[PDB]
């Protein structure tokens, strides 16, 4: 039942597998795959209103985009700034500024720089030639700035579909569609986002592991008020099962993204994101909505991602009562210390 | 009280 | 500076030490003494601005019930019940019932009844005559039941101190009056009480700890939501320093009232209270005040006290949050363990 | 908020 994320598919025309297990990397925990299922299938609209994860393999809810390319991008993507990350290693931590105040101790592993579409290109074709080490990540919203094309194939979309299951669903708004291209091999650490998301893979292939809101206690996030909230402290390549014990009873979900397939990453669940080695750089466009929200009378007993937001909104009350979010972790040890544990 | 279960929305961006 | 509660007082009239060191218990800690002092002495006033304990030795607070023992009460303290507490050993836990339904796996130590004060009288003389073992402890509020010549006495308390200090401190309004008769030896385990109070020493001697509210890291008070709620679960006779090392880290400050003497155990400041061995019976009347209302702005950095003050309601809020009381120390541990820990 | 840090009235009674 740990297939991972299935044996890999086979091309049409023949034209061989899309890539190998020797392209993903390897970690200590076991997986089970997600469903590759087809929108028209009941038991994908059943997963997704339960909020479980699933892979559609045909909703060409990003059609128009599957002819995207560096060349095609730059060629009229617009005159804008793009966010960028460079980083040394291959792990892309995502980290909120704003909070960097809190944690004057935080030496930040990737640092991020505005710059134009053809300077990514460019500063990415340099290492690309020069063979660095340095690795790159753009991950820019789409605004207005955004060129003709880009916007004629933005309307392409299939806002038909993904509508509905914003109306379905009772989702709240559309926040964002943020535009991802990393490079081969990158990667984002395990983390939680609080939104409905739909990620629609455009180019090259992604390994996604996501885990279940109830194993929030093997993941050990980083403190609310800590700049990488909602990030695992857990170092997948290198896991330290003395401070992190629960780590050896986690189970993820995997599976392989590829041009054309949209996967259903359900609120509060975490996943962790690769490009495949040597597969090529990638490129994601993803959607995310604000979740339905908080019915009536809430039923008992809670949901996990209920309790995961009651913790955050604990933490975030004594940050404010406490006048200092670092006099948060001695009041819970007090608290609980010779008391609940 | 279940203003304490209601959520926000962060994403990694 | 560990002098405890000082030397034994010398009685007037040359009637020598009013009590000795070998009618006190043995404990592990250390305790300085607490000032015994004036009620015109400025120091004093100035202690309990500061809500700090003090012996103030001449209020003449309860002037006319220093003349009350058994007889007296029992000849006109009217015909309502008394609450009655009893025991095996000499350790009165004080246990919320209402609170009981929570944990089913609690057993009280001490059993209470009601009847009437003769009543209390003769058990409390059948024990005394046959020798037992067992202990009894009267802790009734007074009431309206009360006798004509009580109801009197009560009226020759020193209003006009009192009263101006509940004017001076801003306190709220006196919620009651506790009138406590004990058997020698009694003891009433380390606890805080959330109200201002005055404690008036009528017969016998009882030997007086108090605790700061910042030692509440080495007193480990039950959880909110168990009977036991605001008592130690240190055992002082046989302290378990395993669940509880920062019990060898407390400083209690200690002395003995005898009648006449008005102790102030300011709000959340811990007590054990015990009664002297082979002192005889002892009463006390306490007198407590809700204290006075939050400023306008909570100044930095928070006060002991406060912290208590959110701790206590950070889990009463899980405690409703969660629909029961018992998931709250899970969903506690859950949120440090690995994170804050 | 501070509606946190308020008390409330409970003594061994
Ligand atoms: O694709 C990635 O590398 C990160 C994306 C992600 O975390 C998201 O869209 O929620
Ligand atoms: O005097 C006693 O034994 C207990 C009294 C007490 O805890 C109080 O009055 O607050
Ligand atoms: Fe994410
Ligand atoms: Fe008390």
């Amino acid at each position: 039942v740990a297939s991972g994320s299935g044996e890999p598919r086979e091309e049409a025309g023949a034209l061989g597998p899309a890539w190998d297990e020797s392209q993903l990397r390897s970690y200590s925990f076991p997986t089970r795959p997600i469903p590759r299922l087809s929108q028209s299938d009941p038991r994908a609209e059943e997963l997704i209103e339960n909020e479980e994860p699933v892979v559609l393999t045909d909703t060409n809810l990003v059609y128009p985009a599957l002819k995207w390319d560096l060349e095609y991008l730059q060629e009229n993507i617009g005159n804008g700034d793009f966010s960028v990350y460079s980083a040394s290693t291959h792990k892309f931590l995502y980290y909120d500024e704003k909070k960097m105040a809190n944690f004057q101790n935080f030496k930040p592993r990737s640092n991020r720089e505005e710059m134009k579409f053809h300077e990514f290109v460019e500063k990415l074709q340099d290492i690309q030639q020069r063979g660095g080490e340095e690795r790159l990540y753009l991950q820019q919203t789409l605004n207005d700035t955004v060129g003709r094309k880009i916007v004629m194939d933005f309307l392409g979309f299939n806002w038909n579909w993904i509508n509905k299951q914003q109306g379905k669903r009772g989702w709240g708004q559309l926040t964002s569609n943020l535009l991802l291209i990393g490079m081969e091999g990158n990667v984002t650490p395990a983390h939680y986002d609080e939104q409905q998301n739909f990620f629609a893979q455009i180019k090259g292939y992604k390994r996604c592991i996501l885990f279940p809101p109830d194993q929030f206690e093997c993941l050990y996030p980083y403190p609310v008020h800590h700049p990488c909230d909602r990030q695992s402290q857990v170092d997948f390549d290198n896991p330290d099962y003395e401070r992190f014990p629960n780590f050896q009873n986690v189970v993820g979900y995997e599976t392989v993204v590829g041009p054309g397939d949209v996967l259903y990453i359900p609120m509060y669940w975490w996943h962790h994101i690769e490009s495949l080695l040597n597969g090529g750089i990638t490129i994601t466009v993803n959607f995310w909505y604000k979740g339905a929200p908080t019915p009536k009378r809430i039923e008992y007993p809670l949901k996990a991602h209920q309790k995961v937001a009651i913790m955050r909104n604990i933490e975030k009350m004594l940050g404010e009562a406490l006048g200092n979010p670092q006099e948060v972790g001695p009041l819970l040890n007090t608290m609980i210390k010779g008391r609940y544990n | 009280l279940e203003d304490l279960i209601n959520s926000h929305a962060d994403v990694n961006a």
